[PDB]
């Protein structure tokens, strides 16, 4: 059934699985018209399709032309997501096809199930996890390929860079979700923490900076502080009064 | 006017005949039901006083043969049987009528209730949903599962209703996923009407027969089928005007007849709320919406 805190290790077993996040598929700016009405202008979006074990990211760029002359775009966006995920699965060799697809939003279940009727042995699952994949567009290189696209395009990334050389998938996923949670909570502060020290660069072929194991510990701490610092300024809570057990809970929560 | 005689009534039982029912005591001198209107299917049905799990009955049409009821003390139920000897049968019925040992089918002249519930229901179509080819009458009970229920066990004792599945390759054309899921007109008009049922009369028959088996036997799979057949019409943007007008009449009489105290178990909140307030046909079922709002406003 549902993917939760209870069955978290399942993400890192040897059954191929993908997360699908549709949060960034349909993106608009809301603006005033000359007559003082409100209108939307779409901008390029993306489907975020991630193998949590390998870090392989299938970033399908959704060009604004997709929306031209269509109605009920927020509804269409779910069906277009499901169409593109099913096209991706059909494009993969059988031994690379996932055994499960976990959707980050329950509204993706029916659209994906209907598009995958041809794949009765692929399980379509919701999750109880509140994953911060909406913040993918706060990763500069992913934002840049989406906003430059002039046509529908698929771009392949490894969202873990070379981390799996040194850490397990479990730890890599934890690092990714902490970085994305921080970027989602306070983008400016998170980017400052990641890019303040100019001696640590991002390799041409990477998304994140080239931190040593010790530097990642410091960065991870700075991200956890930011999420509590922000959860403090949000709820008007003296964070310096909090203990380590009640600190632990709020990043999870 | 036709007659279904009973050999005897050895056990206390509530006997239903269509929408009517009466209590018979253990060994009460009861010898059957007379003045049964010709032109309609009928259902006799039983609920034993000592065991309400025993809830079962027989669909029949007096035009197709001479039928009687006889209690079987081995299988512990009232069985329908056919008498092939016309003259023996007439001679039996005549004796029981002379001794006035039969209840009269209690139809008010004004009252079209049974016609309105069985307008499209045909014995030939029942005998395809309930498969027992050596009998002209069909046995149904509270426990019998549907072919669709048996897929998600004993196939000879199943209700072969037409399988309806909104998330099935039958329901969804490759390349029309969103269109066919959000607007079921394809599935209704091409697959089900043109393809399987051939016409709206066969579709309405099944729908009516599913409802009656839900109401009279508390058959859960029948209730699922009735609601699926309503939802498939209500969820289609393109339905012939004659079918919508007829559906409104069918559902009105079904909701009219439903015992108030079984509304909670026999009506699906989601389907009715979607059909009356959300669907393409939300404004097409005037009679049904008015009786539902006046009789069952809590469900809505
Ligand atoms: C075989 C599907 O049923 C029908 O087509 C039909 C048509 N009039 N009555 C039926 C019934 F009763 F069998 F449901």
């Amino acid at each position: 059934g549902a993917m939760n805190s209870s069955n978290y290790a399942e993400l890192f077993n040897n059954d191929i699985k993908l997360f699908v996040d549709d949060t960034n598929v349909y993106r608009v700016t809301v603006h005033k018209t000359f007559e003082g009405n409100v209108a939307t202008k779409a901008i390029n979006g993306c489907i975020f399709t991630l193998n949590p074990k390998t870090g392989h990211l299938f970033l399908k760029i959704i060009h604004t032309s997709v929306w031209a002359g269509q109605k009920r775009l927020s509804q269409l966006a779910k069906w277009k997501t499901a169409e593109e995920v099913s096209a991706l699965v059909r494009s993969l060799p059988k031994e690379e096809q996932p055994k499960q697809i976990i959707v980050t939003r329950k509204a993706m279940l029916d659209p994906l199930e209907v598009h995958m009727l041809d794949f009765p042995n692929i399980a379509i699952r919701p999750t109880e996890l509140r994953l911060p994949f909406s913040a993918a567009m706060s990763i500069d290189k992913l934002s840049d390929v989406v906003m430059k696209a002039t046509e529908p395009q698929m771009v392949l990334f490894n969202i873990y860079d070379d981390w799996l050389d040194r850490i397990s998938s479990y730890t890599a996923f934890s690092r990714l979700t902490l970085l994305l949670r921080a970027l989602k909570t306070n983008e400016e502060s998170a980017k400052m923490i990641l890019l303040s020290d100019p001696t640590i660069t991002i390799k041409s072929y990477h998304l994140w900076p080239s931190f040593t194991d010790e530097q990642w510990i410091t960065i991870e701490s700075q991200m956890r502080d930011l999420i509590l610092t922000e959860y403090g300024r949000k709820y008007n809570v003296n964070i310096s009064a909090l203990t380590q057990t009640e600190i632990k809970d709020i990043i999870l929560g | 006017m036709n007659t279904v005689p009973f050999t005897s009534a050895p056990i206390e039982v509530t006997i239903g005949i269509d929408q009517y029912s009466f209590n018979v005591k253990e060994n009460q001198p009861f010898h059957g039901i007379k003045d049964i209107p010709i032109g309609h299917v009928h259902v006799i049905h039983f609920q034993h006083a000592d065991n309400s799990s025993m809830r079962y009955g027989y669909w029949f049409d007096c035009r197709m043969g001479n039928f009687y009821i006889q209690y079987d003390p081995k299988d512990g139920l009232y069985k329908m049987m056919e008498e092939r000897d016309g003259a023996k049968f007439e001679n039996i019925v005549h004796n029981f009528k002379e001794r006035q040992m039969m209840v009269s089918y209690p139809k008010i002249d004004e009252d079209d209730t049974w016609y309105n519930l069985t307008e499209f229901v045909q014995m030939d179509k029942i005998r395809k949903i309930v498969r027992k080819d050596e009998n002209q009458f069909s046995y149904v009970d509270s426990s019998m599962t549907t072919v669709q229920e048996n897929e998600l066990s004993d196939p000879a004792h199943s209700l072969n209703y037409t399988v309806i599945n909104f998330k099935s390759r039958e329901a969804i054309r490759p390349g029309h996923e969103m269109e066919d899921f959000l607007d079921k007109s394809y599935y209704l008009n091409t697959v089900m009407l043109q393809g399987i049922f051939k016409n709206s009369s066969n579709y309405f028959g099944e729908l009516q027969f599913a409802f009656l088996n839900a109401m009279f036997f508390g058959n859960y799979g029948s209730s699922l089928q009735w609601h699926a057949m309503i939802e498939l019409i209500c969820s289609s943007a393109t339905v012939p005007k004659h079918m919508l007008d007829k559906l409104d009449e069918i559902l009105y009489y079904q909701i009219k007849t439903l015992p108030e105290q079984y509304s909670d178990i026999l009506l699906n909140e989601r389907v009715w709320n979607i059909c009356l307030y959300s669907s393409f046909q939300k404004n097409s079922l005037h009679n049904t919406e008015k009786i539902m709002e006046n009789k069952y406003p809590e469900l809505l």
